[PDB]
RNA sequence: ACGGAAGGGCACCACCAGGAGUGGAGCCUGCGGCUUAAUUUGACCAACACGGGGAAACUCACCAGGUCCAGACACAAUAAGGAUUGACAGAUUGAGAGCUCUUUCUUGAUUUUGUGGGUGGUGGUGCAUGGCCGUUCUUAGUUGGUGGAGUGAUUUGUCUGCUUAAUUGCGAUAACGAACGAGACCUUAACCUACUAAAUAGGGUUGCUGGCACUUGCCGGUUGACUCUUCUUAGAGGGACUAUCGGUUUCAAGCCGAUGGAAGUUUGAGGCAAUAACAGGUCUGUGAUGCCCUUAGACGUUCUGGGCCGCACGCGCGCUACACUGACGGAGCCAGCGAGUACAACCUUGGCCGAGAGGUCUGGGUAAUCUUGUGAAACUCCGUCGUGCUGGGGAUAGAGCAUUGUAAUUAUUGCUCUUCAACGAGGAAUUCCUAGUAAGCGCAAGUCAUCAGCUUGCGUUGAUUACGUCCCUGCCCUUUGUACACACC
């Protein structure tokens, strides 16, 4: 027993965030020392485990497997 | 739905090992009975079942009461990657 | 939808806090006894029940 | 050994009345016929449970209301028994509709 | 069908005799209107204290906004050099939302985006529908089989009379026998010194104790002992069927009167309740449901906040009153239906404290055990007030203390103080009602966390006036007239 009005929106957009599609982070991740030992860059992961790498930011070194858990200065 | 692929294949072995499942209705609550899952995409994982043919669903005061088929059964075994000799407790004849 | 924000109402109490178990609906709920249905399901399934017509 | 007086107390329940008053006429006849006191089966006042509803969903119409309801009969007994018999007599001649129960008195 | 046509009967949703009122007042509550962003909506005798609709969050339907996808499955397409997801901190956001952004991380084939396809919907359509109940219609009316009458539409049976509440019977009969409805039937209320029994109900005797009178009498207490079942329970049953009698009646159907009785209105009150039908209401109860609409910045779902409760006005249920049959103090001190804590958290006794609401600590109770003998109100008795809008009336108004609640502001509710308004028995009209009745009086239950002025039921104090009639408003059937048949709107 009613017509609805059209929902007119006085709002622009909002999209979906789309993820970064990375190309070959493991590079960025890796320092190979010619055809023997590896190293990693800028930390690994106390709070995690080894391997997984942390985020660089700013005066700060974050997580992301257990991401509230480790964001500290460094 | 995403389900983390260990809860979805602990959802299927506890259907296998029953039979059947319930999984009341009540949506968004955190911990579904028995299983320790949430109740939402073990509905949803059930539904995709029933869409394939392998589960029969009758729903009966807000209760989603499940069935296997023997074919779903059949690819559940698949899933589970079981020996193929393995049958649901239901299939296992309760004589009184 | 935010783990901590969707449903994050409380529902321990009111209206919305119980169905209706037959229907899921909330209003013309019966609570006595702890039928916790509604006022037209219990109209027909009270003769199930053990409910009879008398005075 | 189990010759201790064991005091046992029964107690009945059904919706409906005949069950539960031909359950109790088996339960006192195994008693006099097994030599047992007993304490009569007492009647309890049938406990009645009304709900009054609307009969029409939606509320139009003219107001009419009606009241179902059940009348359920307790009526507990107990006796001044021995175990083995009475408890055989506890477990045997039970028909659907009438619950009951058992309470040792301990 | 209708008739301001006739006839014979009915009904306190009609009247008579009246009782109580409503309509005047303030409050509450629901409509309309207005307003608003929204005041979400559906009913207009049978809508309006209805949708159990007593909405602070939800309920949710509307509004301002933010999330998320609860888009199965098929295919294609990308794509493991990552489909994608999630994300601290900040900007931004009401937000401590990775909503969006800055960055960087984390995540791995469940996904993503296109095509179908399907779900979801308090979206629409009760004039597509089921179910549901309401109403026609609390009255007594329906229907078929042969049979007769008619060419047939149909009619007779279903009726001239009398009788009943009844199409209930006596009967008369082109009708005969049959079915539904009414009754019969079931629940409840009453009566059972008859039975069966009972520390989850009572009583007597008798112990042990308290007080008094002292004569051995009373009133009390007491999980002591014995015994009993009238009272209380609930099973079996008994009891009334108009019994007996007197009237009246083609003496039949029955109606009236008295006695006996518990009960002599169908014993009272109920529950089910026929055919046919309504464009009655309900998609807003449903995972009852067709169709149509929408299906990703959504009409899905969720989160925050607003409203549904706003105000120039009118209308319907109700509440408190207008005081002396009163108000306020004391004192007396009687019920009956209920309900009550579990996977949680109710009923709460008692002992505390506080003026109060209240909180407090231990209790009992999953229930004839405890709340409980729900020690309720009106009422009863003794006082104060004294005809004064007064100590009537208690709305509207400030402040405080608490309580439920995540959240009481737009005052949830309670209590304390103060303010004391409108109001002088209420126009035309109109409602309900004939015995445990109306009216007054509360209590329990639904809603409930907190909320009632509502509502179901319960009991208490308990009447004036009929025990009749078609005059108004309708109803039954018969006869009659009609240009009506969407039927006198
Ligand atoms: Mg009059
Ligand atoms: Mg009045
Ligand atoms: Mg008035
Ligand atoms: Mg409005
Ligand atoms: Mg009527
Ligand atoms: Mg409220
Ligand atoms: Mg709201
Ligand atoms: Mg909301
Ligand atoms: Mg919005
Ligand atoms: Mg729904
Ligand atoms: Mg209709
Ligand atoms: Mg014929
Ligand atoms: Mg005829
Ligand atoms: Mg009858
Ligand atoms: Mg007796
Ligand atoms: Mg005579
Ligand atoms: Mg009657
Ligand atoms: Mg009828
Ligand atoms: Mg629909
Ligand atoms: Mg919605
Ligand atoms: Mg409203
Ligand atoms: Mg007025
Ligand atoms: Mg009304
Ligand atoms: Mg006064
Ligand atoms: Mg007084
Ligand atoms: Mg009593
Ligand atoms: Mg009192
Ligand atoms: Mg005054
Ligand atoms: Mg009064
Ligand atoms: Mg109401
Ligand atoms: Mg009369
Ligand atoms: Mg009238
Ligand atoms: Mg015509
Ligand atoms: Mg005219
Ligand atoms: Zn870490």
């Amino acid at each position: 027993g009613k017509k609805r009005k059209k929902k007119v929106y006085t709002t622009p957009k909002k999209i979906r965030h789309k993820h970064k599609k990375v190309k070959l982070a493991v590079l960025n991740y890796y320092k190979v020392d010619d055809e023997g030992k590896v190293a990693k860059l800028r930390k690994e992961c106390p709070n995690c485990g080894p391997g997984i790498f942390l985020a660089n930011h700013g005066d700060r070194f974050y997580c992301g497997k257990c991401h509230s858990t480790f964001a500290t200065q460094k | 739905m995403l389900i983390p692929k260990e809860d979805r294949k602990k959802i299927y072995q506890h259907l296998f090992q029953e039979g059947v499942l319930v999984a009341k209705k009540d949506f968004n609550q955190p911990k579904h009975e028995e299983i320790d899952t949430k109740n939402l995409f073990v509905i949803k994982a059930l539904q995709s079942l029933t869409s394939k043919g392998f589960v029969k669903t009758q729903f009966s005061w807000q209760y989603y009461y499940y069935t296997l088929t023997e074919e779903g059964v059949v690819y559940l075994r698949e899933y589970l990657n079981l020996p193929e000799h393995i049958f649901p407790a239901t299939y296992l004849a309760g004589q009184s | 939808a935010h783990e901590n924000v969707w449903y994050s109402h409380p529902r321990k109490f009111g209206k919305g806090s119980r169905q209706c178990r037959i229907s899921g609906s909330h209003s013309g709920l019966i609570r006595k006894y702890g039928l916790n249905i509604d006022r037209q399901s219990f109209r027909e399934k009270a003769n199930d029940i053990g409910f009879y017509k008398y005075r | 050994q189990e010759v201790v007086i064991h005091k046992i107390r029964i107690n009945l329940t059904s919706t409906k009345v005949k069950q539960l008053e031909n359950v109790s006429a088996n339960i006192i006849k195994n008693a006099e016929t097994f030599k047992l006191v007993k304490k009569g089966p007492v009647r309890l006042p049938t406990k009645v449970l009304k709900i009054s509803t609307r009969k029409t969903p939606n509320g139009e119409g003219s107001k009419t209301w009606d009241t179902y309801e059940m009348r359920i009969h307790k009526r507990y007994i107990d006796l001044e028994a021995p175990a083995h018999i009475v408890k055989r007599i506890t477990q045997i001649t039970i028909e659907p509709g009438v619950d009951v129960e058992v309470i040792i008195a301990a």
